């Protein structure tokens, strides 16, 4: 007899550790940072991760013989020890494209990260990167519009876009929300936004907010002669409620809505992105909850993967981090997110934490959004990091201006334009940035007032998520 | 505590929970029909057509509400319009049951002002029927 | 008191140690690790501020409203024994801060941004006190344990299920073949693996039809109600609903959803659909260990379980203690009580930071699954009692005689342990004897006992209390 | 007619006693979905009062226990059971779970007895959309009858529901919850005779009429006036009966009166004498309080009703001989004897507030 | 032998009068002004009202034993004799929140005022007050907008709003209705309104009225520069 | 390898996969009911009404999910509220099976706090039943 069914437990590595496997151009690849329990060989740990995220379980099943495990199994094809760590390894796993539901980020995560992070045999596991092949990328609708289309619809070119989260986060009435929005937009901001947690609440119901915000958008647009928008939050408790909110925005003729993709979830987000494509709405994506998953070096999922996932599920903007603000995100890592979300092709570069070459096969680019504890003194650094294709958001940095929102907005707009002009003139913002702002604060009273209040304010702490 | 039996305990609407009607009791019911000027009629059915069923609903969409098969039975002759003689009714009961000795037979009466059946009860069941209980065996 | 522009300490507004919590406040217990040089009071205050009303610099708009009414409040901070730089910070949030019926909104505030703050090294949400006034805004589970048992006509023992394997790669016809064979041997349920959605090797609608045939065949053969959790998890809400509608139209009892990878917005929609159409909803917790494994950072599963009970599910995976995935006995029991019971008292020794009152929201059936087999049966029955589903995937499809004997083995084991308990035997002490006696009686069980006799999953626990 | 005038400072009290609804206005109403003749014809039930029963305890039973109680009641000889007026959808029992288990119970009892059975499933809800969802489920289960609390749900919802029932062939039982808030006192409010006319116009196949002899107030002659106003085509002015105007219904279908509340087997002759055959007599406590359980309780009530009906048909005067009829029946039927014993001493005799 | 099923009638007070009960913060409370019939003790009357508006009927039912009457029963927990009345009492009743359908005023009324006002054993009954606890309040959508939002949408602050019902109540044509509305609004009223009994009738069909009223609102708003409504 | 038979191998939920319960084993289950303060009850059904079926679904639209006929059986007397005597339960088992010797009979118990049946098993099947296997014939 040939190879038959033998009941019982055997090592996963007998089937799922395939170090001689040559990866196919259609395979989905994963790079896992794996910390095995004492006495578990890395080959076995890697094999277990490959098995239990693809075709296998803990004991041999007879039904394998009805299909072709060779065709379908996930394969741990390489394991590298981590420099500086005694018990960490990078395990590379290849998954056949046939394992995945077309167009479903939900399905891709369910396999790759569904169960394996809880295995007793490992102490910690982090998904560092995924190689999404063009043949799988092409199954996704992707971003409703993307950077070029967004600029063309807004008629905005040649500088970063400027935004601002209304504050206090919660507690303002609908009418006061619109009042704050109008004052912000009229001073030179392109966008304002609902805070991620502003959905519909006793102090302010969503439809009241949407109407007053519409009035504010149109007032500021008529006053300034520049296209304006406000990201109205469609994030909701149910898909039906989310869709009602998107439909109202459509019916008001306003340019942009937002969604919290992780707290709302990928299934809702993909639906919303499809709606936005079909109705011509821009979609700003907030990454609320990401740091629950992505902060620690030893366990979770790196944001580079969560960013790729969002580009696939769909969004016109995505928060990228700031480097210099109140939330963590080192400059080089931030730039990797920027390139992964904007560019068509990003080459493997281990020094940047990019484990695989990523080909987007003409999927639209997503606009990175820098937000959180930033103010006018950060402007040169932000323009140098991001260039023009980004939105820079100043909530406290606008509503905290001593003269109010319009002067706060103007201060940010002057600072941005001064840095942009300097950049265009060939000045090195990395070296001359301080001079550029100082010169601008001397010229603009609105900017001077901002410069004075925030001169001493910096956010410099030990980085947790080091490469 | 006595337990009402669920097995072979089929009923037949009005008067089925009482002792079987004697000839005198049947005659008294006929007197009631005549005294009130109602129209007597007999109806009958073979055993397979005697109790409500659902079979025709296989042909339906979601419209089964208050549809049942076997509510209609077969008319014996015609309703006895103008009949004011109880003996004529009793004679037709005999004629119907003699013609259909294996059928269920019920006596009914109609009110033409309300336009509704105003009374009714079973007067014959087939001798082969085993799906009912005598009064003293309805509970155990 | 007017507007003064500039940065001030969060603690001046958001650290309120004399605050008496209201019975309608949502409370959070955070395990926080501040950066060196950051006082715990300032860290706790920052967490309170940035999860409620505040930002990094003073805003004039505060004056238009009442910060007193709306602010989150860090009301207590306790050092963690055996840790030099960990604290539990307690935060109270006014009920007005939250969208009614929206788990999504609750998470967006409480865990939205604060985990990324430079000023902290690590943060873990340990517990949440969901007050009755907020609980009552949720539809909650479509049916719950009592209704489920009544619809299935199943009483007096744990339910038994089984995930079809290999996880991926079987055709629709082979899927139904495996299902029929499992169900006919004595399992109550089978299920799609969490990652079985719709794929080139097997499209969902083909699977649903063959599985329906298998369910109805096994039900007619055994005379016991049967089901198979058909996976509605999908890339979009519209696709998910299409899958639920097909299940409805086939008349089958139960579907499943991966609540974390599909997400709370989709999950809540699906739970409402299940309530309105009489479908049971099995919830798979795929991805939870990304979030809930490590002691220093993330969100403890006790919170993720509460969130699911709110969003809605008839079953929820709880862990096994003894199987291939991590989850210690006492912590597992805490999940069981939080998901099944109406009222769970604060008990720090159990990791329960707050008293939780569910105000009659239906209980969720805990599901024990993952590397379990017949030798675990007495321990499982002892831990869970009758109100649980015990799932054996490998433990059924890995039986040397095939699925129906594999199912019978599991069913005999469960029934023997149940009978022994009812007879007064102490399963914690006599469980080995109970299973051994059963293995000596049933050939099917004996075959299973032999294959898996040496198989144990015993490793150092990462998520210790 | 009643919008603002009851609050005028210039009056101390105001009661609407009667309304004459002319045929030209009556004809503008859809009216009852079916009415008495059509209901009897659909149910295939003739020659006696119908028998029903409210499940008890009012609240607190699970859906499965509800269906269990329903099956046991129906199988013993009751035609109908019903949700209590306040059983809608609640934490202890959600409506759709109840509807499904009740359907199982109806169909089991119908198969067992060979008689058509029903259970009034309550469509009363917080919103019209919820009310309609409940009606639609009943339609999709193929069950015969639903119920609505017309005053607490309100006339706008009730009229909509009656139109739905006409369009989909569902019988509609109407519960008059809240009526006594309005109709009890002699000096102020609206007399029930007006509330009954209003229901006949808005639409209902059954309407509670009072019992005279049970736990809730409603004197015999007033009860009879409600019965005639709801069933008949033409009711002549009769001040001695509190009928202030001649009411012509111009062929609008009659509504089946429902006698309910604190009634038991000893009341059977009085009930049959008052109502005749065209009524539903409901025994909640009078069934679920039988010492032997629901099926024997139902059988007791069914025997009592049939014995009284037979006696009436035979020419016996139930007003004078009713006690003898029940006593003879209690001697024959063990189920009835058990009921007779438990409730022998139980009467509800109090001074009447709503005197003519 | 534990407590089992005993068929027959007993006093309501044995189950439903619970004077030592400590009300829960989630209970719905009712204050009933009750006038018992002669010979009916106030405790028994209060208990009857509690019973028949919650879980109980007139005779003992066996099905109680399948559930927990302790958990579900309404409870008369206090009785206060009324100021200057020999035979009038305030009976206080507590209802567990579980008794009520979320978001349904209809359901709440059906229990609390459904049948009890008709009991022969009482001569009169008035529901004076209800304590609606926050946990039940939160199940309601509630008002579409409310005062603050209304003022903000209308842009009206700092004074009472002024309205006016069009008269005669009935009998005006749609065109005359709008004529009257325009003239009222243009002189300084914020609102006009249909009389409560103006719905759709032979003298004026609703859609005709709505169109002419729209014309009138917009004419008055343009004339005055103040937001108007009807 | 033994093959689990699909022919005439119907089961009856809890304990059907074990050897038939001896009198001592049934007594021990009754002790468990009493020890826990649960409410014993007996239910029974004729053979045609014993196993779940679908017949009523002929009347339905697309609402069959978790609807089955024959889940309800018929109550023997009433649940034994307040019963703390195991011998009384056993005597009712004898009385039920004596009255209905051709019926299926099951012993159940209710928990009124959870409001659910908390235990149950078959105590009688008809002698004429041929649709089940003895333990040693369940596999071949
Ligand atoms: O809630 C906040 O804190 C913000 O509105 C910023 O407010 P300020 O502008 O007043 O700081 C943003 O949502 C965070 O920046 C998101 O973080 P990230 O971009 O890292 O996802
Ligand atoms: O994919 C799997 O591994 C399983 O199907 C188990 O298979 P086996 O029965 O063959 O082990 C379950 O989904 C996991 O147990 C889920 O883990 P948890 O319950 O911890 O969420
Ligand atoms: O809630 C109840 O009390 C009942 O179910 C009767 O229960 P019992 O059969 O147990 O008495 C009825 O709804 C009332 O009779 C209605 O009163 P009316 O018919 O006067 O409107
Ligand atoms: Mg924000
Ligand atoms: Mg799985
Ligand atoms: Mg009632
Ligand atoms: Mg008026």
């Amino acid at each position: 007899a040939g190879a038959g069914f033998k009941a019982g437990v055997k090592d996963y590595r007998l089937t799922y550790y395939t170090p001689d496997y040559v990866v196919r151009d259609t395979d989905i690849l994963a790079a896992f940072r794996m910390t095995p329990q004492p006495g578990v060989p890395p080959e076995e740990c890697g094999a277990a991760v490959a098995a239990e995220s693809s075709t296998g379980t803990w004991t041999t099943v007879w039904t394998d013989g009805l299909t072709s495990l060779d065709r379908y199994k996930g394969r741990c094809y390489d394991i590298e020890p981590v420099p500086g760590e005694d018990n960490q390894y990078i395990a590379y796993v290849a998954y056949p494209i046939d394992l995945f539901e077309e167009g479903s980020v939900t399905n891709m995560f369910t396999s790759i990260v569904g169960n394996v992070f809880g295995f007793k045999a490992l102490r910690a596991l982090r998904l560092e990167d995924l190689r999404i092949p063009p043949a799988y990328v092409k199954t996704f609708v992707g971003p409703p519009h993307g950077i070029q289309v967004e600029r063309d619809k807004l008629n905005k070119y040649g500088r970063g876009l400027l935004g601002c989260t209304i504050k206090p986060k919660l507690g303002l009435s609908a009418k006061n929300y619109g009042r704050a929005v109008y004052e912000c937009l009229r001073g030179g901001l392109d966008f304002t936004k609902d805070d991620e947690n502003v959905n519909s609440q006793p102090f302010m119901r969503w439809r009241d907010r949407f109407l007053f915000v519409a009035e504010a958008i149109y007032k500021a647009q008529a006053e300034t002669g520049e296209v304006k928008g406000h990201y109205l939050n469609a994030t909701a408790g149910t898909c039906e409620e989310m869709m009602k909110r998107a439909v109202c925005a459509k019916e008001l003729g306003v340019p942009i809505i937002m969604h919290d993709y992780l707290t709302g979830g990928f299934t809702a987000n993909t639906s919303l992105a499809i709606y936005c494509r079909d109705n011509g709405l821009l979609l700003h994506i907030h990454r609320a909850m990401h740091a629950v998953i992505d902060r620690q070096r030893n366990h979770g999922i790196h944001f580079r993967v969560l960013a790729k996932a969002l580009r696939m599920s769909g969004g016109d903007h995505l928060h990228s981090g700031t480097a210099v603000g109140k939330l963590e995100g080192e400059r080089e890592v931030t730039l990797s997110f920027v390139d992964l979300m904007r560019d068509d092709y990003v080459e493997k570069d281990r020094s940047r934490g990019i484990y695989f070459t990523q080909d987007w096969c003409s999927m639209p680019g997503v606009m990175p959004v820098a937000s959180g504890g930033i103010h006018v003194w950060h402007m040169p650094a932000l323009v140098e990091i991001f260039g023009d294709d980004a939105c820079l958001q100043f909530g406290g940095g606008t509503l905290g201006h001593p003269w109010g929102n319009a002067p706060g907005a103007a201060a940010n707009r002057v600072a941005l334009e001064a840095c942009t002009q300097a950049r265009n003139e060939g000045r090195d913002l990395a070296r001359e940035g301080g001079d550029v702002i100082r010169s601008a604060c001397k010229w603009s009273p609105e900017l001077a007032a901002a410069c004075e209040v925030w001169k001493e304010i910096k956010f410099e702490f030990d980085t947790i998520d080091k490469l | 505590m006595m337990v009402w039996t669920p097995v072979n305990n089929k009923m037949f609407e009005t008067f089925s929970y009482l002792p079987p009607l004697t000839d005198e009791q049947i005659a008294a019911q006929v007197d009631y029909i005549v005294a009130n000027g109602w129209i007597p009629c007999l109806e009958f059915a073979e055993a397979d057509k005697a109790y409500v069923s659902n079979e025709s609903a296989i042909r339906f969409g979601s419209v089964s509400c208050l549809y049942y098969d076997n509510r209609y039975w077969t008319m014996w002759k015609l309703p006895m319009f103008g009949c004011r003689d109880p003996m004529q009714v009793l004679r037709e009961i005999v004629a119907c049951t003699k013609a259909f000795p294996d059928a269920y037979v019920r006596l009914v009466a109609f009110d033409n002002q309300k336009q509704v059946q105003i009374m009714g009860f079973l007067v014959q069941r087939p001798k082969t029927a085993r799906d009912f209980q005598p009064a003293n065996k309805r509970s155990v």
